[PDB]
């Protein structure tokens, strides 16, 4: 009852933080091209050179 | 002189001799608190039984 | 359509009439401030003790702020 | 080496000869589009329930995109 | 004694790594606006247009 | 106060006296180098095997470096 009601809830809660994290990386990572562009458009207000 | 005069109107066009002070803006931020939960086992009640 | 072109062979030039204007005759300033949502280092150990993300991530910042504090004079 | 210099004392000036040119006489446009590899919130709880990285990381984006949608008119 | 002296020290070391991580992320995220500013001042040496 | 203005109605112009100068007459170069603190892929499996952060994060760089290596000619 400790393994099942105490330590597995936390290992699984951990298995969820690590999925969210691994994803936020992979979001900043696959949309790398988009995210840069959308930055320097933000910085030149729509026209960049 | 830019001491005495802050504006000069010339006809229908208004020149500004001194820069016009504006609203002051503030963006407030509160410290982010990291929290975790250590998982502690009751060995003493168990090492007795 | 407002904008048009007139062509003068007399002068060999072309006008583009039909623009409404705004002539900048001064500046309007505003003082924007912003605060740092500060993180307090969490003291305890991770998987690798030789790695202090929270600390390095502040020194990454701190040092940037410092490098800017050297530009004002 | 192709490029050379001549100096004229008559005019006290110096030319720099030996350049090949390209004179821009127009524009060529292209419409590049790009799509967002969208993240779907993963429903379940993490180590700290008060922390929703995926949602905030989207609102960080969404709100950026929104701020650009306000510059076009 | 394996659960308590071996495996709980590691689950807790992990629950600490994930708070550090989640925080360093949540820092690049709440001060997202600031960090851009402080970036583009570094890149234009204090005056940006 | 050092800086002043003089106004001439003869010419209806205004001078601004009281400036000290620096006239750029040349360039001084320096070759700055910097090295990559390279990461070695850690071999083992994570929570999701279909996810290779260390690999993708290198190809993000490698590919960035490549796009710059094509600008030198």
């Amino acid at each position: 009852n400790y393994i099942d009601k105490q330590l597995l809830p936390i290992v699984n809660k951990q298995s969820c933080s690590i999925s969210n994290i691994e994803t936020v990386i992979e979001f900043q990572q696959k949309n790398n091209r988009l995210l840069e562009i959308t930055r320097e458009f933000s910085v030149n207000a729509g026209v960049t050179t | 002189s830019n001491k005495g005069v802050d504006t000069v109107s010339v006809g229908n066009t208004l020149y500004y001799v001194n820069k016009q002070e504006g609203k002051s803006l503030y963006v407030k931020g509160e410290p982010i608190i990291n929290f975790y939960d250590p998982l502690v086992f009751p060995s003493d009640e168990f090492d007795a039984s | 359509q407002n904008i048009t072109e007139e062509f003068y062979q007399s002068t060999c030039s072309a006008v583009s009439k039909g623009y409404l204007s705004a002539l900048r005759t001064g500046w309007y300033t505003s003082v924007i401030t912003i605060e740092l949502s500060n993180i307090k280092e969490n003291k305890c150990n991770g998987t690798d003790a030789k790695v202090k993300l929270i600390k390095q991530e502040l020194d990454k910042y701190k040092n940037a702020v410092t490098e800017l504090q050297l530009l004002m004079q």
